[PDB]
RNA sequence: UUCGGAUUGCAGGCUGCAACUCGCCUGCAUGAAGCCGGAAUCGCUAGUAAUCGCGGAUCAGCACGCCGCGGUGAAUACGUUC
RNA sequence: GCGGGGUGGAGCAGUCAGGUAGCUCGUCGGGCUCAUAACCCGAAGGUCGUAGGUUCAAAUCCUGCCCCCGCAACCA
RNA sequence: GUGGUGGCGAUAGCGAGAAGGAUACACCUGUUCCCAUGCCGAACACAGAAGUUAAGCUUCUUAGCGCCGAUUGUAGUGAAGGGUUUCCCUUUGUGAGAGUAGGACGUCGCCACG
RNA sequence: GCGGUCGCCUCCUAAAAGGUAACGGAGGCGCCCAAAGGUUCCCUCAGAAUGGUUGGAAAUCAUUCGAAGAGUGUAAAGGCAGAAGGGAGCUUGACUGCGAGACCUACAAGUCGAGCAGGGACGAAAGUCGGGCUUAGUGAUCCGGUGGUUCCGCAUGGAAGG
RNA sequence: UGAUGGAGGUAGAGCACUGUUUGGACUAGGGGCCCAUCUCGGGUUACCGAAUUCAGAUAAACUCCGAAUGCCAUUCAUUUA
């Protein structure tokens, strides 16, 4: 008998504390990141309105696919250009409680390069 | 403090001054106790005794002014305490040296076919002059120098402790406590002995590189003591030690219940230890100790 | 033993800062990277 | 009766107004003694009343002392002027407010119970009345 | 790898059959093994703990974590944080390898070995074995030990019940009394 | 012996709900966060709640059992 | 596993000397003797007199005689 | 300790009606204290002390005691203050 | 309430100024003696009133508590 | 329908039971890789898709607990008065806590795949 | 008169804003920390049951139960489990010049402060940082010491002295 | 003065925390009795009994709760100054 805590629940515990000082406004929306064993998802959300302005994920079919790291990079590029189309430049990066090390780091750097200001 | 005269004159003047200072502090304490005793008498008197209560407060004021001008007696500097005891017992033949010859590569042979045998609980003095091989011989016994010829045999009952001449057994980079660290002793045990060697509290965290030669000598001695060996190979132990600590060293060694191989150019230290046999160098001569030591020195 | 002390700027020998330290815990002179208003930049300040 | 321990040595006298908060009904015994007034009651009074009740009952049946003397009251010795701090704790009391059921009894026939409660009431300072369990 | 092989091949289907598991995921498995060596002698001399740590590392193949007294206890002369007691955690290949070695070599070399206890279960499907003395492990060398000592090995499994735990440990080989 | 006591610290609310205040006005003195800083409200070094901007003061409940002060500019 | 902090670990084969039964497992100790092993791999070999198969308990039969009773001893001694 | 041979386990031998209380002896096994002994105290002046055995009385059996025998074989005595 | 004290059987040190439990008498055993005393030789007897803190470490420093002793507890 | 992500006092919870994985999410396979454990690829990190709904997770049942909680009455109490005035009473306004009727196994949005 | 007290912090008295006395009831302070500060990241307690060498009520280990019953340097109150508790890496913002506006207030003082600039620490960034969970840990002026200073310098230049 | 919105923990009440506390159920555990003593295991007082639980109280320095009033404020209303 031994229990393994739900990794998503542990992530959310950290994510609450992250969100205590990161929040989204119309002119500086929140870039929320979700990471699964298979895929990674990015959303641009305006918490004041509680609406996602733009979104991207490894299921868009506009991403050729590849190693999960480079799939994250493609998601970051896609979301950055979609946000640019909607006129979003500055964002605040919500790492969703993950560690800013791997897939999330690749996605964030992709967004920076493709023109999101953060 | 600067005195005119010689060492004895300084001791005479100094001893008198501390005596006259001590008597002053005694009389100031008596007057304070006298007032204190009266203050207490008033304090415990009936509240109805107005005059005594009044006088008690008046004397309480004098008592306070006395206690504020009362000279503190300087804490007398504590002397070293050594209790060297062997863990095991000496044998009748602690050390066997037979036909041992040694020469430093490129230099004349110091001794040829040197053969001696110690008896146990014996005070063995390695006499000689400067640069004659005294320290070389002791290094030979420990194993630092391998004999060119001969053999050196230690009985299995013999534990050896070595005090080198030049204080080469300390890590200057480490602290006092780190130097004395041993697998056989716990922390508080180390501190208690270091306090016996006048290293108090955070004085043990000091780097060995900042200590004086005399303070370092105490650390080396402390290492020797902590071994609890039954054979003591000491190379000029009293060197760097203040005159008070030297007498303590000699007196405690005299009572040491083990074999002592010692080298010392200090006549007082050897007398306290009470040498039994002296080995003269370079002319190997195992001899009974006596004032004939002067004859060898003269010759 | 905790005592008040002064941090002097090494570059200009200016006694810019006052602080305190425990002598026993920090026997050696305290050294900090502090802003020197006279030189208007961060410099090494050592206790004196 | 004395509390084993007290958080504070000295305590306010307090005020007694209105009915008792709780304990106005008989809980364990068949019969109970209800206070019709409000008054302090000392451990001595409680003990005297209890002894009287038990003696009459002949160790037959059970006796509950609903009240307990939590509060402590201090006093000043004769010849001591006002001031210089509160007095030392002298005794223990229970502030009893009308409607409280001070004592309960069971295991005894009705007439014995009434007489036993009558003796206890005479020992106490408050006016009382007998109450039957419902 | 032998013990893992034995587990997956024989033990897993056998437990499935006996305990009528709907999916193989329900199969209990040895989750981890924690070997704990409680050294109160460190207070008298830290080198006892040091040598105990060295022996434990040789036994386990992993450097042990030197656990510390979370609370100061005057009864044992224990000050809080005192490094008393060590532990090592083994998972996967190292876990299986050590367990197999225990079953085959370390266990027989115990003096008058009458088997292992059959009641030392927490009640959740996790077992513990109390080794009274070292020198049973081949890596101790029977001479390096200056002071003999013991240890407690905690086998934590995914089993819910001591019954499933007992069967699994027996299948992997456990000389129960 | 008793007879000692520290000076009262005049804690509590310094601005009423629905009152217009200027930036930096102290809204609430406290030990610890008895009430929390809401919108446009900062918490000082010693738990004092002050307005960051001009506006009307509003005390609300932060969830189930916690309070909050906000300053809303008009 | 952190590097350079763990005692050296090496795979090693084990043969029960009494019976020859073989099992491959890792250990810290190394044996100068080495033997081959299926998969065409050589490992240091640690010979052990007693193993699980060798140990009587696993087999289910016990070597020990369990001693003799005193009644039987008396009869044997006195021919009774 | 290849010193020491106590205690202990097992197995035997005798004597005797009988060896537990409670005999002596044997073999195997075990291997105790003991590293020359504080204050103090004892015997002995030559075939003596020291040391080595042998016999005998009592006696079914049972002595480290007693009686006796021989083997080897010293040191010291200035002196009578205590 | 003001002080003084709790260390081997007794009287005392040590405590200020942390490292190591002592001195005097006594008790026990053995000597010497015809015997006793004295005397001589060995041995025992306390973890420092107690409980907590401080410290690497407490008889020693801090807090409390319990005992014992002297004093006071009301004045024109 | 599921997965992300928020608002609203747990009426959103907890406990118990049942169903599902098409996708999705997860467990799950591994440690060569960035990266890591005061030991452990358990975790974090990364690579990857053999198996499984077993758990988590989702949906559903349940009022056991927790939660919300009307009305009535009462305690207290502002104001105005009285009495035999440490307390008690009357008029007027206000009105709990407790105990209950009951409520409730959530609701309001946005995104992405269906 | 004797005893007690005198400044500061926390609680109750204090009558649900604030304030509020008594020789009223309780306690604390005259510091400590070079991390016990800043920041980024990470973590969640105390106890109980069961099992387990030394090991015992109670040392270390494992599972489960456990919403705080722990901890928060130091009294109490308030507060904190989105941590303010705990751990690690890097650091010195325990910064310089200030400071709209507030609280408190007889005065002198005391408290809080967004924000501006200079130059930085941490962090990918957001952003946080002008000591510590908050509230005690302190003393006017005169006089004197040390350091700096583009200030003055009794005819002028210095100096002495400010 | 009214309307509206707020801050606060008093009266009252309550036991959710902390103290104080009563009775019942059960009981770890502790007590002396004998057997067995290597003091090892009982079996006992309706022996004493922690914790738990049921029921019942109590509080200036207790609170899961919580008034009336008073207080702060409103570009508010009426009257007034
Ligand atoms: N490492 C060495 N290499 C070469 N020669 C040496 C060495 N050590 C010593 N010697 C020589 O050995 C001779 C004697 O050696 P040693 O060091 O024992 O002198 P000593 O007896 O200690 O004299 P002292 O201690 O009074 O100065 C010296 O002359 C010295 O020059
Ligand atoms: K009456
Ligand atoms: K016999
Ligand atoms: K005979
Ligand atoms: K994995
Ligand atoms: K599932
Ligand atoms: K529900
Ligand atoms: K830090
Ligand atoms: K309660
Ligand atoms: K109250
Ligand atoms: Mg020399
Ligand atoms: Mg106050
Ligand atoms: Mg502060
Ligand atoms: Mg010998
Ligand atoms: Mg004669
Ligand atoms: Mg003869
Ligand atoms: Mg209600
Ligand atoms: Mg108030
Ligand atoms: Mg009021
Ligand atoms: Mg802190
Ligand atoms: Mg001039
Ligand atoms: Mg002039
Ligand atoms: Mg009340
Ligand atoms: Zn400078």
């Amino acid at each position: 008998m031994i229990t393994k805590p739900d990794k998503n629940k542990t992530r959310q515990k950290r994510h609450r504390r992250v969100r205590n000082k990161i929040s989204g406004t119309a002119e500086c929306p929140r870039l929320n990141i979700f990471r699964s064993n298979k895929n990674i998802y990015a959303q641009v959300i305006d918490d004041v309105a509680g609406v996602t302005l733009a979104s991207a994920s490894a299921l868009d079919k506009e991403i050729s696919g590849g190693t999960k790291t480079e799939t994250a990079a493609a998601v970051g590029k896609l979301v950055a250009e979609r946000a640019a189309e909607k006129g979003i430049k500055k964002v605040v990066f919500d790492r969703g409680g993950y560690l800013y090390h791997g897939r999330v780091q690749a996605l964030a750097e992709a967004a920076r390069e493709n023109g999101l200001e953060f | 403090s600067i005195y005119e005269g010689d060492y004895y004159t300084y001791k005479k003047k100094y001893s008198e001054n501390q005596l006259l200072r001590e008597k002053m502090i005694i009389q100031q304490e008596k007057e304070v106790k006298e007032l204190a005793t009266f203050v207490q008498k008033a304090k415990q008197a009936s509240q109805t005794n107005h005059a005594l209560k009044r006088m008690g407060l008046e004397r309480a004021i004098r008592l306070d002014k006395k206690k504020k001008n009362l000279t503190k007696r300087d804490k007398v500097y504590k002397r070293v305490k050594m209790d060297i005891k062997p863990n095991r017992e000496v044998a009748r033949t602690p050390l066997k040296v037979e036909n041992v010859t040694f020469h430093y590569p490129g230099h004349p042979i110091l001794y040829k076919d040197l053969s001696f045998q110690i008896s146990g609980k014996e005070r063995f003095l390695v006499v000689g002059e400067n640069g004659v091989g005294k320290s070389t011989l002791l290094k030979l016994l420990m194993g630092i120098n391998i004999p060119d010829k001969g053999k050196i045999i230690f009985n299995d009952k013999t534990d050896v402790a070595y005090y080198s001449q030049e204080l080469e057994q300390l890590d200057e980079e480490k602290t006092i406590l780190e130097n004395v660290k041993s697998d056989e002793y716990t922390d508080w045990k180390l501190r208690a002995t270091l306090s016996n060697f006048l290293f108090y509290d955070d004085d043990v965290n000091k780097k060995v590189n900042v200590l004086s030669p005399g303070e370092k000598a105490r650390i080396v001695l402390c290492k020797v003591l902590l071994q609890k060996a039954n054979l003591l190979i000491l190379d000029q132990p009293t060197n760097h030690l203040d005159p008070e600590t030297q007498s303590i060293i000699g007196a405690n060694f005299n009572l040491f219940e083990g074999t002592i191989i010692v080298v010392s150019h200090n006549p007082s230290f050897v007398e306290q230890i009470g040498i039994n046999r002296m080995l003269i160098l370079p002319s190997g001569n195992i001899d009974n100790y006596s004032p004939e030591l002067l004859e060898y020195y003269s010759n | 033993m905790r005592v008040n002390i002064t941090l002097e700027c090494t570059s200009c020998k200016e006694r810019n800062y006052l602080t305190n330290k425990n002598k026993r815990n920090n026997p050696d002179r305290l050294e900090k990277q502090k802003y020197c208003p006279r030189e208007r930049k961060v410099t090494l300040h050592r206790e004196t | 009766l004395v509390p084993k321990r007290v958080k504070h040595r000295r305590e306010f006298r307090g005020k007694m107004r209105g009915e008792a908060k709780g304990g106005k009904e008989v809980a364990f015994g068949e019969w109970g003694l209800q206070a019709t007034e409000s008054h302090w009651i000392t451990n001595r009074q409680i003990e005297a009343a209890r002894i009287a009740m038990t003696r009459y009952m002949k160790r037959g049946g059970k006796v509950w002392i609903k009240i307990f003397p939590h509060k402590s009251y201090t006093s000043k010795a004769i010849g001591v002027r006002m001031g210089k701090g509160k007095g030392a704790p002298e005794g223990w009391v229970s502030p009893v407010k009308r409607g409280k059921i001070m004592f309960e009894i069971a295991g005894v026939p009705e007439e014995v119970a009434r007489e036993a409660l009558r003796l206890a009431s005479h020992k106490l300072p408050v006016k009382t009345k007998i109450v039957k369990r419902e | 790898n032998r013990l893992k092989e034995k587990y997956i091949k024989e033990v897993t289907p056998s437990l499935v059959e006996k305990f009528n598991y709907s999916s193989v995921m329900q199969t209990p498995k040895v989750d981890k093994i924690v070997i704990n060596m409680g050294v109160g002698d460190a207070v008298s001399n830290a080198k006892n703990l040091d040598k105990a740590v060295e022996e434990l590392a040789l036994i386990t193949g992993q450097k042990p974590l030197i656990t510390k007294a979370k609370k100061s206890i005057a009864g044992f002369r224990l000050r809080e944080g005192m490094p008393i007691g060590a532990k090592v955690t083994l998972r996967g290949e190292r876990m299986y390898e050590f367990l197999d070695k225990l079953v085959t070599v370390s266990l027989p070399r115990v003096r008058d070995f009458h088997g292992v206890s059959k009641k030392a279960f927490d009640g959740r499907g996790n077992y513990t074995l109390g080794i009274k003395e070292q020198l049973i492990f081949p890596e101790v060398d029977y001479d390096l030990v200056d002071k003999v000592r013991g240890m407690d090995i905690v086998i934590v499994t995914t089993a819910n019940t001591d019954e499933e735990s007992r069967e699994l440990l027996a299948q992997l080989g456990m000389p129960f009394q | 012996s008793n007879g000692r006591d520290s000076e009262s610290k005049r804690l509590g609310a310094k601005s009423a709900d629905g009152q217009t205040v200027t930036g930096g006005s102290i809204l609430y003195r406290q030990r610890g966060t008895k009430i929390y800083p809401g919108v446009n409200v900062g918490i000082g070094g010693d738990d004092t709640l002050f307005a960051k901007v001009d506006g009307v003061v509003r005390f609300e409940r932060k969830g189930r059992d916690k309070k909050q002060v906000s300053v809303y500019p008009v | 596993m952190k590097q350079d902090i763990h005692p050296n670990y090496q795979p090693v084969v084990f043969m029960d000397s009494t019976t020859g039964f073989k099992f491959l497992s890792g250990s810290t100790k190394g044996s100068s003797e080495t033997v081959e092993w299926e998969d065409g791999n050589t490992y240091p070999l640690l010979r052990v007199e007693v193993t699980s198969d060798s140990h009587p308990f696993y087999t289910g039969r016990q070597k020990f005689t369990q001693a003799d009773g005193r009644v039987d001893r008396f009869n044997k001694k006195y021919g009774l």
